[PDB]
């Protein structure tokens, strides 16, 4: 927010979501679809 | 540290370097309080450890058994469990 | 013209939000389907009295113990390190701060002794919500700021006055700027 | 550098019911300094050659006085390492330490990466059945990845240049790993430290005399037990074929790693897909970076204290430690069907109590 | 901004000013305005008046009958604590809000108190009228008075008299009035002392409002605006609230005593002034 | 600061209030506002118009001074030798200074036919100046010499070509070139961690 | 009045769209910068690859070097 430098964290937040979002679903669809 | 609007100090002395983390994290006595506080060369040391020690022990022992304890149980019958079963099936396999 | 053409879109997406905005207040839509608020309703009698109603109720037994035993109350286990918090905290009248610092204090003592309150010291409710009125205002200013000035990542100049220049307003609270001098004896931000 | 010793180690100010599960962080920094110190001594009479290496290590033991004493000290506080991160660990996930206190646990995740490839470096020197059949199991998971393998070693095969490289690396990565100490201490002392109840407090005294002499306590008690171990031989830390030179061409009945490695060894055994496996790897690192940004991920405030005092539902820390254990179990086991059943039941709970520590 | 619609750019580029880029569609036929002054006035008792003089930039006034000369020992300051106060937190709009949108219209605004009259005022273009209104009028319809908003203007209200100081001919005229009416009506101060921060709460503030901001002791003014559609938007302003009720007041006739007053200071000049007393006044 | 003074006694360096290397003759003014027209009277040797070295004013200073063995050096003026409980008194017939411990242990400035707080005021160190001062000590107008060149002969003025293209093509070409020297030393240090010579044939059977 | 108050309320109303807005003018600035770093990299695993890949991505520019060493043998 405003007034602060925490500025990488929230970066490395959306890529590490994004990057298990991938993995659950590059396995489902090997396994069940 | 502290927040703000507790870190604003009263006086005007400069901030030594070697208390630069005690002045990072002052805090207002909101209301104010009187401290007593005896030498440790005029007070009994080991004796109050063991006259507080029954319900010491009873605090620590109870709040632990629910969350620890009863897991720990179920694991171990289920280690138990996995090796009966494990024996069963070599006979039901290699033996005649 | 590149620019100008993805700013078209912004633009139109945004116009038909405003043409779509109600006047007044208007219930929030319901978030679940109909699919699932059938087979929660359906199996409810069963799944409540048996496994979710117990569950509630021993949360908020254990919840009411630990804080006894320490004389708390469940608002004082938020933290002033919370921006929100903080500010409610400045906005306190004296007679309710007074209180609070003074169960934090004893929480604290009983804690490292490890020994419990006796039960006549424990007769009071601990979910009282004491905090509520300066939570929603403080809430309320916080918000105003972040939308009149902080709705755009600004430039700045980089590592120069003891910030790094992405941000940060209080100084030597990164890495990159840790150490300020190698002579003298320094100094304090409060006392500038 | 005097006035940063004495404001951060006699008169910083700390919480009074600060206890044991607080003492840990500072007995890991001493196994550290107990290690580069053994090791250097070990160094002046260690060999890399492959083809003399394991027989450096035995005159080592029995010719030279004193000898014993620096390599049994070496190996049994390796394990010690370990286990105190472990315990370290754990605290903070009982805790929630990692709400506030974010680039303290990211800094702490990278030591512990570095730690563990220390180790393992180190465990393939004295060049054993074990050094040799581990590495190249090891080496192999990390095929899926193209062209990482075969450069490592500079060789077809875990020849003896990889020996050569392996002693430098080993030699070089706990120093930089005490640069990032000084990290992780300055992340933590600009927030201050947590205490077990999880509230906010004025009720602090001086790091010196109080809190000074239990960190010395428990110092006493890690000398005692690692000297206990090392001159006794109670437990059994190291495997046996370790002390059987190398044979390329005959590989031993059991292969199993040291105790600190099993668990995870034995979730990618249960996976029969070697990318998918790997894959799992992953996301574990994943989940916990990703609890640095535990406040954003729900509106709601959140609250330190969990309320695992008394409460029967437990707390999902706990339930991962019975799964890790479980699982040591399993790695330790001949391959059968029915320990496979199990192990891929323990699995699920290992990944899945991961993956809900950051729900609330 | 969100994006942009348009996507021409600047359609004049390479057209140097020497060169007009009108339309015979932008060309009119002069019409004067209504230069004389119109009078109008609400059910509540406010008076309006204004003027159109043709410009783009128009100025707007709010005066209220309330300064100085109606405070008591018990209240020394309190005009100047509601000057600073001004444009503060109102029961619609906050302090940042009203501040912030001020200047993204590109207009200014301000407080001035006076020994007879305290004046609220703004300039903008004439188009943005409408929007001016309300933010001058909350300041005497419903203005909130919050603790935490008073503790951070309290700094402002010493260095006013302290910049004073170094302003030798404003120091003068206070000085003249302060000894020509000794202790009543037009002799006393404008600014607050350090003895007037201690009834610096919102209750005594409240309470002075309460006696003086009714709408009959009040006036708003206007020039380079259309009479009706000034009238429109203040009567819109005053419908679905309720204003400060009217009171009787009695006004105390000035006692002019004369006499001798000295001020040392470092300075390479010798300032006197001499003055009589002017019967009737305006 | 982390410097000492060395102040102390000394047998072979004697205190300069009985051998004070620098020579020793003084004017004095009774009040120092009078050296404004001293400065306004007397005539300076950089006025007069020379041209050969063999023309330069004589120093006044005698080069015989310091002696000793492995003394490189010849010529010094000033010492931190301590003065003693009781100096000479200064020769003031003579030109002799007066200054310091001079003043305050010893005689020096009384006078008969004044008041001690009028004879007194006269011995402040801005009361004395050296002879030659006058005539001699600089005061430039300017760091540069009219004899030599500046930035009037070196200004690219009107009617010139823009310089930014060929500054900017200078730094970008020492780039290309430092990157490609870089590109190369990391190659080779990839070269060497992989395989070698002997290894790669054994491999081929 | 009422009603401009409530336009002064909705004015901020879109925070969330105008901080997506940000997000594309920032990343526009920055992402020219993979053009450099991507030269660099291949630029280092260029002599890692095979032969006929080499000369493929140059359009048979690039060959072998001819230091007059190891030829045809007869
Ligand atoms: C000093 C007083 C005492 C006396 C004097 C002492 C003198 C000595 C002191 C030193 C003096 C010399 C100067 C040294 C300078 C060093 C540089 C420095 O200071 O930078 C600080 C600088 C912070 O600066 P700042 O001013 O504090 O704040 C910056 C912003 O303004 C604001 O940013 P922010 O606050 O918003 O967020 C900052 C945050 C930003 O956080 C991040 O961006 C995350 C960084 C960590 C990521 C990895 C952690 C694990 C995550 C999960 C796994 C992910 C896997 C990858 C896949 C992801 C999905 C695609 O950073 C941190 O949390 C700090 C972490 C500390 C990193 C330090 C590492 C330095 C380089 C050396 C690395 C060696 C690694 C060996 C171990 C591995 C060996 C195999 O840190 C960085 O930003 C650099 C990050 C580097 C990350 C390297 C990660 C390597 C490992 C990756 C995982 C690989 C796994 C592979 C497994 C394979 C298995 C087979
Ligand atoms: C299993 C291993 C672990 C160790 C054994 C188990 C642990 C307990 C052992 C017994 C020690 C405590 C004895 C009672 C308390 C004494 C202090 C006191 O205040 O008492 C009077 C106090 C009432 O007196 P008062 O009139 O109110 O106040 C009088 C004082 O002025 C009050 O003044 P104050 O409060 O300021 O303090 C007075 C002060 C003054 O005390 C004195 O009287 C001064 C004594 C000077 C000597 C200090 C001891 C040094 C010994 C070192 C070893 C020998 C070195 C010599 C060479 C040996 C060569 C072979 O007391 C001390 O300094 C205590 C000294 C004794 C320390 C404990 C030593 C135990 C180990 C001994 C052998 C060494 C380890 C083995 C290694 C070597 C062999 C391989 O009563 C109590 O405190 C309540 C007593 C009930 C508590 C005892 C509970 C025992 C059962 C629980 C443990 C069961 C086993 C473990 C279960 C958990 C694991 C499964
Ligand atoms: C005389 C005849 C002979 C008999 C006598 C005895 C003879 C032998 C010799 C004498 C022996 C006694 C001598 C006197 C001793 C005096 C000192 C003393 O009492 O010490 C205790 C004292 C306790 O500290 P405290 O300040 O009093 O209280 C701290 C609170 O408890 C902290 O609590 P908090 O609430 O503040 O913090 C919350 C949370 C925060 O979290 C933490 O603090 C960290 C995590 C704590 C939990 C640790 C477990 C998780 C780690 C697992 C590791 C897995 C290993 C992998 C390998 C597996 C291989 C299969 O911590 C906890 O939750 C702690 C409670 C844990 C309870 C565990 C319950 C287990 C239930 C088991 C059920 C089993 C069911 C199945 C049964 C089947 C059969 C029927 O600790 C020390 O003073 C430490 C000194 C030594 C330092 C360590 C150096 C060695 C490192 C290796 C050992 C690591 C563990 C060490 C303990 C760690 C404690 C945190
Ligand atoms: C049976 C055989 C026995 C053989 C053993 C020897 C027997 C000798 C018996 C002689 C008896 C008759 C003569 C008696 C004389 C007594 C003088 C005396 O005590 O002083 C009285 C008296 C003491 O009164 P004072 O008040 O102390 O006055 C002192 C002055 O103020 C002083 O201060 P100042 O300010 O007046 O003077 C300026 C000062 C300051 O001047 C400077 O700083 C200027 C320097 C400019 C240098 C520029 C150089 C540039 C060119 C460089 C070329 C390239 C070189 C680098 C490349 C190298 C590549 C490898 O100049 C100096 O410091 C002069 C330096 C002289 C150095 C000569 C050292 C010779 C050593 C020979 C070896 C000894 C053994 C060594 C150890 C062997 C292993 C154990 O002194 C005088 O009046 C002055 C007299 C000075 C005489 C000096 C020369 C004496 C030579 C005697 C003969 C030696 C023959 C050796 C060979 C024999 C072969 C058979
Ligand atoms: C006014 C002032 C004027 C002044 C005078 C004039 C000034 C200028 C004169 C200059 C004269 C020359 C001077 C000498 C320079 C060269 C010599 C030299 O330097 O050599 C290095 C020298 C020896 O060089 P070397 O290694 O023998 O050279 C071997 C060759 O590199 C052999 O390399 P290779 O065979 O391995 O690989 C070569 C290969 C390499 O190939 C590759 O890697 C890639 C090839 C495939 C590219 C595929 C591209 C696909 C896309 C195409 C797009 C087309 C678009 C078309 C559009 C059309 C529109 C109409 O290239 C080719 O095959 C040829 C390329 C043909 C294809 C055409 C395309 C080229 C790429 C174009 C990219 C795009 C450009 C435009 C971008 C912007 C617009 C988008 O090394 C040293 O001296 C080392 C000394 C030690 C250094 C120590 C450093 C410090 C150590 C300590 C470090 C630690 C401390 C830190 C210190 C840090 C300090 C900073
Ligand atoms: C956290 C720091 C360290 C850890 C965890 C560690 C771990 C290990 C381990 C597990 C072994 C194999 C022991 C065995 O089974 O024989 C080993 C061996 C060795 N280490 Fe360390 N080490 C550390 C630091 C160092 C340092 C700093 C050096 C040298 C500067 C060093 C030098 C050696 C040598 C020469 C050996 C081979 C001797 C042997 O295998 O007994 N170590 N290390
Ligand atoms: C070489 C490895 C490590 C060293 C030397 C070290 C050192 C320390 C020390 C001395 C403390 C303060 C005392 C204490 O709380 O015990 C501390 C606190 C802390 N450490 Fe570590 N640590 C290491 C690894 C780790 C790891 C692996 C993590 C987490 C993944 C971590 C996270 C934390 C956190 C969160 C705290 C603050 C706890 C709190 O105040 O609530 N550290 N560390
Ligand atoms: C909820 O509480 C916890 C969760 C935890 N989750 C995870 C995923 C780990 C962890 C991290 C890295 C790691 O590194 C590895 C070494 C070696 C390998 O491979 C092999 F084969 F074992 F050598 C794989 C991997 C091994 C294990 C923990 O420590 C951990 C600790 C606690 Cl308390
Ligand atoms: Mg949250």
């Amino acid at each position: 927010s405003y007034g602060n430098g925490t500025v990488l964290m929230p970066i490395v937040r959306r890529v590490f979501i994004g990057a298990l979002v991938g993995i659950y679903a590059y396995a489902a669809t090997d396994v069940v679809l | 540290g502290a927040p703000k609007f507790e870190r604003k100090m009263l006086g005007s002395y400069p901030v030594s370097p070697e208390f630069e983390m005690v002045w990072r994290d002052r805090l207002t006595a909101h209301g104010g309080y009187i401290q007593q506080t005896i030498s440790p060369y005029q007070l009994k040391f080991i004796y109050p450890f063991w006259h507080t020690f029954f319900a010491r022990c009873w605090c620590k022992c109870s709040a632990y058994a629910w969350p620890w304890v009863w897991p720990g149980l179920i694991t171990f019958g289920l280690v138990k469990k996995m090796n009966h079963d494990v024996e069963e099936d070599i006979r039901d396999h290699y033996w005649y | 013209q590149f620019h100008r053409e993805i700013g078209k879109l912004f633009a139109s997406y945004s116009n038909k939000i405003t043409a779509n905005s109600p006047v007044q207040y208007v219930p929030s839509p319901p978030t679940k389907g109909k699919v699932r608020r059938a087979l929660s309703s359906a199996l409810m009698p069963v799944w409540f009295k048996f496994f979710r109603g117990p569950l509630d109720r021993w949360n908020l037994a254990v919840m009411a113990k630990y804080l006894r035993d320490h004389g708390l109350m469940y608002d004082d286990l938020y933290s002033d390190k919370e921006p929100v918090f903080a500010r409610a905290l400045e906005l306190l009248p004296p007679d309710i701060q007074a209180a609070r610092f003074r169960r934090l204090m004893r929480g604290t003592y009983l804690n490292h002794l490890r020994l419990y309150l006796p039960v006549h010291e424990q007769n009071y409710d601990p979910f009282i919500p004491y905090m509520a009125p300066y939570v929603e205002e403080a809430k309320f200013q916080l918000q105003e700021e972040e939308e009149l000035l902080g709705y755009h990542m600004w430039e700045g100049v980089w590592y120069s006055g003891g910030v790094t220049g992405f941000g940060d307003k209080e100084p030597g609270e990164h890495f990159l700027v840790a150490l300020p001098n190698l002579y003298g004896a320094g100094g304090s931000p409060m006392q500038a | 550098f005097m006035s940063l010793f004495r404001a951060h180690l006699v008169f910083y100010r700390c919480a009074l019911n600060l206890n044991s599960s607080y003492n840990f962080g500072f007995l890991v920094a001493m196994t550290f300094v107990l290690q580069i110190i053994t090791g250097i001594t070990l160094a002046f009479r260690y060999t890399s050659e492959a083809s003399c290496a394991f027989a450096s290590v035995q005159h080592l033991v029995r010719e030279v006085a004193a000898g014993w004493e620096f390599r049994m000290l070496h190996a049994t506080t390796a394990s010690f390492v370990f286990l105190c991160i472990l315990i370290h660990m754990t605290r903070g996930l009982y805790n929630w330490s990692y709400s506030y206190l974010t680039t303290a646990w990211m800094s702490g995740l990278v030591l512990y990466l570095l730690t563990i490839a220390t180790a393992f470096l180190g465990y393939v020197l004295p060049w054993g059945q074990m050094s040799f059949w581990g590495a190249t199991v090891i080496t192999n998971l990390l095929s899926p990845i193209p062209y990482l393998v075969p450069w490592l070693l500079g060789g077809y095969y875990v020849s003896d240049v990889t020996l050569k490289r392996f002693f430098v690396l080993h030699f070089i990565l706990p120093f930089i790993g005490c640069i990032i100490i000084v990290l992780h201490i300055f992340y933590l002392h600009l927030n201050g430290s947590s205490n077990p109840a999880g509230i906010d407090t004025a009720l602090k005294v001086a790091f010196y005399p109080h809190m000074l002499m239990t960190d010395a306590k428990c110092l006493s008690y890690l000398i005692g037990l690692i000297f206990l171990q090392a001159a006794f031989g109670l437990m059994e830390l190291s495997h046996p074929d370790n002390s059987i030179p190398v044979n390329r061409f005959v590989t031993p009945l059991h292969i199993v790693p040291e105790w600190y490695f099993l668990a995870y060894y034995a979730v990618l055994k249960v996976i029969p897909s070697k990318t998918g496996g790997l894959l799992v790897f992953m996301s574990s690192l994943i989940n916990l970076g990703l609890l640095s940004e535990i406040r954003a991920l729900n509106t709601r405030m959140l609250i330190r204290q969990q309320f695992m005092t008394r409460n029967v539902v437990s707390g999902w820390v706990i339930i991962w430690v019975y799964s890790m254990i479980f699982l040591i179990i399993i790695g330790s086991a001949i391959p059968q069907a029915t320990y496979i059943l199990y192990g891929r039941l323990a699995t699920i709970l290992y990944l899945t109590t991961g993956l809900v520590l950051c729900l609330y | 901004y969100v994006g942009k619609e348009n996507t021409k750019g600047n359609v004049y580029e390479g057209i140097p000013l020497d060169q007009s880029i009108l339309e015979p569609a932008d060309l009119r036929d002069y019409v004067p305005p209504h230069s004389n002054i119109q009078y109008s006035k609400l059910d509540n008792g406010l008076r309006i008046a204004s003027m159109d003089r043709g410009g783009l930039t128009a100025s707007l006034g709010l005066f209220v009958h309330a300064g100085t000369r109606f405070e008591d020992v018990t209240n020394f300051g309190v005009t100047h604590m509601i000057q600073n106060l001004a444009f503060a937190s109102t029961a619609h709009l906050s302090l940042l809000r009203t501040v912030k949108t001020i200047e993204v219209l590109g207009a200014n605004a301000g407080c001035v108190v006076g020994r007879e009259h305290l004046v609220y005022s703004a300039e903008c273009l004439r188009s943005h009228m409408p929007l001016l209104v309300p933010m001058l009028t909350g300041n005497v319809l419903f203005p909130r008075f919050l603790p935490w908003e008073l503790k951070a203007c309290k700094e402002k209200l010493i260095m006013a008299r302290k910049r004073l100081e170094h302003m030798p001919d404003q120091m003068v005229s206070e000085l003249l009035h302060t000894t020509a009416w000794h202790n009543n009506t037009l002799g006393h101060k404008l600014h607050c002392t350090e003895r007037s921060l201690g009834h610096y709460n919102p209750d005594v503030i409240r309470h002075y409002m309460l006696q003086h901001f009714s709408p009959e002791n009040m006036v708003f003014v206007g020039v380079n605006v259309n009479h009706d559609e000034l009238c429109t938007w203040l009567m819109r302003a005053f419908v679905d609230y309720n204003a400060i009720p009217p009171s009787k007041r009695t006004v105390a006739s000035p006692v002019y005593t004369g006499g001798d007053v000295r001020l040392e200071t470092p300075s390479p000049h010798a300032h006197m002034a001499i003055a009589f007393e002017t019967p009737g006044g305006w | 600061s982390v410097h000492s003074h060395n102040i102390r006694p000394d047998k072979h360096e004697l205190p300069a209030s009985e051998v004070p290397l620098y020579y020793n003759r003084f004017d004095q003014a009774d009040h120092p506002s009078l050296w404004q027209l001293e400065e306004e009277q007397q005539r300076k040797h950089l006025d007069q118009e020379v041209t050969d070295v063999s023309q330069l004013v004589e120093p006044v200073s005698s080069p015989h001074q310091t002696e000793g063995w492995f003394k490189r050096l010849r010529y010094w003026h000033y010492k931190e030798t301590a003065e003693p409980t009781f100096p000479r008194t200064p020769d003031l017939s003579k030109g002799e200074l007066a200054a310091g411990a001079t003043v305050t242990r010893t005689s020096v400035w009384h006078d008969p036919n004044e008041p001690a707080i009028v004879s007194v005021s006269r011995f402040a160190p801005d009361n004395f100046r050296a002879v030659g001062f006058a005539e001699n000590v600089p005061n430039p107008e300017s760091t540069n010499s009219d004899s030599h060149p500046d930035f009037r002969e070196y200004r690219l003025g009107p009617g010139s070509v823009d310089r930014r293209p060929f500054v900017y093509f200078m730094s970008a070409s020492y780039f290309f070139i430092t990157a490609s020297m870089m590109r190369s030393f990391l190659c080779k240090w990839v070269h060497y961690w992989w395989v070698s010579r002997d290894m790669l044939a054994a491999g081929t059977t | 009045s009422r009603a401009v108050y409530a336009k002064l309320w909705a004015s901020t109303a879109q925070y969330t769209q105008r901080r997506h807005y940000a997000w594309y003018q920032i990343w526009s600035r920055v992402i020219p910068w993979s053009v450099p770093w991507g030269i660099f990299a291949m630029w280092m695993v260029f002599p890692a690859m095979p032969v006929e890949y080499r000369q493929a991505l140059t359009f048979g520019i690039w060959q072998k070097p001819n230091i007059g060493t190891h030829g045809p043998d007869p």
